[PDB]
RNA sequence: CGCAAGGCUGAAAAAUUGACGGAAGGGCACCACCAGGGGUGGAGCCUGCGCGCGCGCUACACUGACAGAGCCAGCGAGUACUCCCUUGGCCGAGAGGCCCGGGUAAACUCUGUCGUGCUGAGGAAUCCCUAGUAAGCGCAAGUCAUCAGCUUGCGUUGAUUACGUCCCUGCCCUUUGUACACACCGCCCGUCGCUACUACCGAU
């Protein structure tokens, strides 16, 4: 039971370290630590096959409207060497017409 | 030993072994990490003498360290005094009156005392879509990065 | 391995499977094509019968004859 | 020639297999070898039991084929390993 | 055409996964059926299940077929089982050594519906989908050591499983003299199993032998001259391809022609070779405790 | 399945409704009476229509999307245009349904992926 | 708990449907012909299999060397990856860290300098190959079995010659069935088994 051990029973088992001649190379990887990339590595592995099933399983003549008010990924041919394949996102930014350029120049 | 090169899986290891015999005696066992990664000796490697092949469950880190656990048999010596105290015996001194008898210190290893390990907040990397897939993939799930 | 082969070949049990004809399910006994109470229960077949082929007619040209 | 009629061929010759002969053919093979033929057939047959080369030697020599074979020298190098 | 086997493996998958909710209520529905005909008295959730009873007054007599074996259960081979010629093609790796070539030759004269494609420059999607394109039953790769095989993947079509096997102990038809070899008998050819108990060698067996062309059942008992033999101890599947002549009624003589293979399965995918993201069923389960205690099939 | 259990006439009139039924797409299954007696509904011939299959097969955003267009005479199947939009598509169509030849939808969506080949 | 669980004993058939063929006629096959190609087999390295054998790898010159200029890929992203081992020296009571020494292509194209010079492309045999195939070329990855002496991917350059024929070598199948019109074809052959009946021979 739990009243039927000493403290030293009780008593924490103390955690090695990297050996000094080779500190160097980082922490030592014990079980937690491996724990913790087997976690991220999983979740990311696990993100990727849904991402591969969706290319996969992807109709090629679905038609929404934001292909109507979006700029689409496109090609390494069309969109040149800066290309991922994320469609470009809306800063805020626009285009300012010349009256109202003309009122920020005056305040200027 | 220590890891050479590491692959996906499989990884080379480097200071565990002296030559490809005690590889080929050792061939097939059952290595494990101090991760908690098991793993399996498989085949002696030729170039540099003494490294091997290790296949692991999955990646194993620069900074780990393979380690293989083995019985060795210990026999007892066969020493014996009678203790004929009324006549006279000689007493067997211990280990600590041997020491500060003849002046040598007791052996400690640096490597082995216990210290305290300074583990940082472990953060990951984000997510990295390939090109091709983040390209492809349909109109609902294309990933939108400014 | 050779003496279970012997077996098998002597007291002949290979598991090929086996060429089954293609229209069992609609000619069972496999006629020739060429030249040639349980009466309440064979009306209620009958009824059946002619229920499904009223049936199968609507659904085929439900499916606009694509079936 | 195949395996197969080889080996129908061979049995032919060694009479193991052919027709069902009379009592009259019973009577002439009685007025008028084959455990040593069989034998030699079994091993021509099942020719996986050693280890051959399909060149031939390098360079013809003439002065006055099996190679080895792989489960019996299995089953020693076992049978030595157990003592 | 590839949206249909894309719409194909969808509905498979999902009428597979209901068919495990339906199983795990006809497991209830058998015990219904049981005790009406004995009158053995049964659970009272069963009893006083109202659903339960109106959907089996409905579909008893699915049951009842199978429990005569009337009808057969939702698979990839039972659609084509013996209505076809499953034709197959072997090929190599991406750059095949002559040994392996010879070897590839070996088993595509083993199946006597196959043909043989050289690899050279073909992009593996591309192989399965000319595969899908020209309708073929099966592919199999070979990959090879030094001239010697070391892995087989039988990967059904449209959308079945593959089999990803180890070799070992092979010995190739093109090392023994041609004075004694020859050209092999191409007959369609009996097959024999020994040792497949659990589902998961039902499975193996299963897709293993709808490789090989169905016989005719008129004589299958007594003609035929070549046969094809998977035994397993410990689940390495070791195969031998034998041709035997029937010299008596009661004593046959034998004769080792094809190659000799002691496979060890390491695979089982349910999806095609192009799919490494599929659904695996059963894979050789090393590095855990008892992994080397277990024995699969 | 007021017959008898044990009737040769039931059970290949069994298969014959639950095949026929599955390959025009009502059913989800075809081992199951029971999903004939209460899963065949209107709605389950309504979503087997032309519009809401399409909307499932992700031509059009919504269901009245996909009317409007379908009215407008941008979709084929097959190679026949269609401008009812109570066709019904079955499970063979489902993989043939497709836009028009000239539609400037399908020049929407060359223009969206940047791939609108102009000949 | 009971049955199973008492040794004329001492290792190496069925057949009215069966056994084996023959002749003719078809079909198929880079295990066949035909035309070409390419390996291995020559020298060295080594995994493997049983000193030998193959499989790969490297080297062997006109298809040259050197120097410039220009122009092309695809698959690849786990807070993860490093080839050593040491001479010295810094800061280290000690364990170490520093500093310095020693051992996104190949290709291709164009333009010039020079000129065959141990600076020699593989016998008998045997195996394979018919369109993005042979072959040349590099880059990536290392995926629970196999594989670093390597394995699998991926891209690039991309031909010659058949694509007919059963003549040789083989393999399969017809001579029974499985469908009806026109139209044609017209009793394939041998040696025995088994069965019914008939009489015969000689012992008891």
């Amino acid at each position: 039971m739990s009243s039927l051990r000493h403290a030293i029973q009780r008593r924490a088992h103390k955690e090695r370290a990297q050996p000094l001649e080779r500190q160097r190379l980082g922490i030592l990887e014990k079980k937690k630590d491996y724990r913790l990339r087997a976690r991220d590595y999983k979740k990311k592995q696990a993100v990727l096959k849904s991402l591969r099933q969706k290319a996969a399983e992807r109709n090629e003549d679905e038609f929404y409207f934001g292909m109507m008010s979006r700029k689409g990924p496109g090609s390494a041919l069309t969109r040149g060497k800066g290309f991922t394949g994320t469609v470009d996102g809306d800063r805020g930014n626009k285009a300012l017409s010349v009256e109202t350029v003309r009122l920020l120049k005056t305040q200027d | 030993g220590t890891p050479w090169k590491i692959f996906k899986n499989t990884a080379f290891i480097k200071d565990m072994f002296n030559s490809s015999l005690e590889i080929a005696k050792f061939e097939g066992a059952a290595i494990r990490t101090v991760s908690g990664i098991r793993g399996q000796i498989k085949r002696a490697l030729s170039k540099p003498e003494g490294y091997f092949r290790a296949t692991f469950e999955d990646k194993i880190l620069l900074s780990d360290i393979v380690i293989l656990k083995a019985w060795y048999p210990v026999k007892p010596k066969q020493f014996y005094n009678p203790a004929t105290n009324l006549i006279g015996w000689q007493s067997m001194r211990l280990t600590g009156e041997i020491r500060r008898a003849e002046n040598i210190p007791t052996p400690q290893n640096p490597n082995s005392t216990y210290r305290k390990i300074e583990r940082p907040e472990r953060h990951f990397n984000p997510l990295r879509v390939p090109k091709n897939l983040a390209a492809e993939l349909p109109f609902k799930s294309q990933i939108v990065q400014t | 391995i050779e003496e279970l082969i012997k077996r098998r070949i002597l007291a002949g049990e290979f598991d090929e499977v086996l060429r089954r004809r293609p229209d069992m399910f609609g000619n069972p006994h496999g006629v020739r094509r060429g030249l040639v109470a349980d009466e309440k229960l064979r009306r209620d077949e009958e009824e059946i019968k002619r229920m499904w082929k009223e049936i199968s007619a609507k659904l085929d040209a439900l499916s606009s004859w694509h079936y | 020639g195949s395996q197969l009629k080889r080996l129908k061929a061979s049995l032919r010759e060694q009479g193991l297999i052919g027709p069902q002969k009379s009592k009259k053919q019973k009577r002439q093979n009685a007025n008028d070898q084959k455990a040593e033929a069989l034998k030699s057939i079994r091993e021509q047959f099942n020719p996986f039991q050693f280890k051959t080369n399909a060149r031939g030697p390098k360079f013809e020599v003439t002065t006055n084929v099996i190679k080895g074979r792989p489960e019996l020298s299995r089953a020693r190098s076992e049978e030595k390993r157990r003592q | 055409m590839l949206r249909k086997q894309a719409r194909q493996r969808r509905d498979y998958l999902y009428r597979r996964a209901l068919l495990l909710r339906d199983a795990e209520i006809a497991e209830k529905r058998a015990k219904l059926r049981a005790a009406l005909a004995s009158g053995k008295p049964l659970d009272p959730k069963i009893a006083n299940d109202k659903e339960l009873r109106k959907d089996f007054d409905y579909d008893v007599s699915r049951d009842i077929a199978k429990e005569q074996g009337e009808i057969d259960i939702d698979d990839e081979y039972s659609e084509l089982s013996g209505i076809v010629d499953p034709r197959v093609l072997v090929t190599t790796s991406r750059d095949p050594s002559s040994r392996l070539m010879a070897f590839s030759k070996e088993i595509r004269l083993m199946f006597p519906t196959a043909i043989r494609l050289n690899r050279g420059n073909l992009i593996l999607p591309d192989l399965v989908m000319s595969a899908q394109r020209e309708r073929l039953s099966d592919i199999i790769l070979l990959h090879e050591h030094r001239g010697t095989p070391t892995a087989i993947t039988i990967s059904h079509f449209p959308h079945g499983p593959t089999l990803m096997a180890s070799l070992h102990n092979v010995v190739l038809r093109a090392d023994i003299p041609k004075s004694i070899k020859g050209t092999v008998s191409e007959s369609y050819p009996h097959l024999i199993f020994e040792g497949f108990r659990t589902p998961l060698g039902q499975r193996v067996v299963k897709i293993l032998k709808h490789l090989f062309p169905p016989r005719d059942p008129t004589n299958n008992a007594k003609s035929g001259n070549r046969v094809i033999t998977f035994v397993n101890q410990d689940d390495c599947i070791e195969v031998r391809h034998h041709v035997y002549v029937r010299t008596n009624y009661n004593s046959v003589e034998l004769s080792e022609v094809g190659p000799r293979f002691t496979m060890r399965p390491f695979s089982i995918t349910m999806g095609t070779l192009e799919n490494k993201d599929a659904d695996v069923e059963w894979h050789l389960s090393q590095y855990t405790r008892t992994g080397r205690k277990k024995n699969y099939f | 399945s007021l017959l008898p259990p044990d009737n040769e006439v039931r059970r290949k009139h069994e298969t014959l409704l639950l095949d026929k039924l599955y390959d025009m797409g009502i059913l989800s299954t075809k081992a199951k009476l029971s999903a004939v007696e209460h899963n065949v509904t209107v709605s389950a011939f309504a979503r087997r229509r032309l519009p809401v299959v399409m909307t499932r097969l992700r031509m059009a955003e919504t269901v009245q999307a996909a009317t409007k267009l379908i009215e407008q005479g941008h979709v084929r199947v097959g190679v026949e245009e269609v401008r009812d939009p109570a066709f019904l598509v079955t499970r063979n169509m489902e993989d043939f349904v497709t836009w028009t030849v000239g539609s400037k939808i399908k020049q929407n969506i060359m223009k969206y992926r940047d791939k609108l080949d102009d000949f």
